[PDB]
C-alpha cells in the first residue's frame, strides 16, 4: 500500500 | 483525497480475468476470424480496444454473442492480441509484426501499433 | 518466452472498467446492501472478491441479476470497497475502518483486510 | 514497453  | 492505493491491485484483477477466460468463465462472446473463434470477455475487449469499445457501445450490437471480424484480419495476430489484452504481455516476433500491427490498426490499439512501428523502424 | 511489457496496461483496462461502471455500460449485476442498490460487472467483483467469486461460479447464481448480501453489511463499507475493486485506491478513514475492515472480511478481499489490521493496531 |  502507498500515498498515490 | 485522503486514499491509499494497492500497487499491485490493477495487475491482480487482470491476472484473474485471465484465469476466467482460460476456463471459459462468464464469457459472453466469440470473436470469429476467418476459420478461427476466440471467446472472451466484452468488457475487456472494449477496455483494451477502440474498435471492440465503439461495437459494444452500440444499442444493436452490444447485444451480439458472435462477431465476425473482417477476412484480411490474421488469426495468429489476432490471438496474440487477445493475450497482449488480458495478460499486458505482447509476443512480438519478426515473422509476426507486420500481422500484429495490422491486427492492432484494425482493433485501434494505439499503444501496440506505437512499438510495432519502433521495432519495424529499427529493422530498416 | 520472448514477450515485451507494457507497464501501464493493467491500471489502463481498470481505468476504462471503471469508466463503463460510472455510464453504467454492460454492467450485469445489481447488488443489494439494505435500502441500497449497487451495479457492477460480475468479472470484476469477482476478480476482486472469493465471495463473489464463488457465487458467480456457482451453476444457479452465475444467472441471478441481482444478490443480496448479509443485513449486517454497512452500504457505506461496501461502497468504499467498490469504489477500491475499480480504482485500487481505498477511502480509508477513522470513521469507516471497522465498517470496511468486517464487509472486506464478509466479501474476503485478504490485502484489505490486512491494511485495516495494521492501521487498527497503530492506532491502539 | 520493457522486458519483463
Ligand atoms: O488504443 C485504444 C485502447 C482503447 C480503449 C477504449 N476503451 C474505452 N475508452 C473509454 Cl474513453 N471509456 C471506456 C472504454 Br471501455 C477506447 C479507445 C481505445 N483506443
Ligand atoms: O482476497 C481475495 C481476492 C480474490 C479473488 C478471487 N478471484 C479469482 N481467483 C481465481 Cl484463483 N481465479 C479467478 C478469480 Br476471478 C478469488 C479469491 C480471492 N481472495
Ligand atoms: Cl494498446
Ligand atoms: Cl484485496
Amino acid at each position: 500500500w502507498v500515498i498515490p | 483525497d485522503s486514499c491509499i492505493q494497492f500497487t499491485r491491485h490493477a495487475s491482480d484483477v487482470l491476472l484473474n480475468l485471465n484465469r476466467l477466460r482460460s476456463r471459459d468463465i462468464l464469457t459472453d462472446v466469440v470473436i470469429v476470424v476467418s476459420r478461427e473463434q476466440f471467446r472472451a470477455h466484452k468488457t475487456v475487449l472494449m477496455a483494451c480496444s477502440g474498435l471492440f469499445y465503439s461495437i459494444f457501445t452500440d444499442q444493436l450490437k452490444c447485444n451480439l454473442s458472435v462477431i465476425n471480424l473482417d477476412p484480411e484480419i490474421n488469426p495468429e495476430g489476432f490471438c496474440i492480441l487477445l493475450d497482449f489484452m488480458y495478460t499486458s504481455r505482447l509476443n512480438l516476433r519478426e515473422g509476426n509484426i507486420m500481422a500484429v500491427m495490422a491486427t492492432a490498426m484494425y482493433l485501434q490499439m494505439e499503444h501496440v501499433v506505437d512499438t510495432c512501428r519502433k521495432f519495424i523502424k529499427a529493422s530498416e
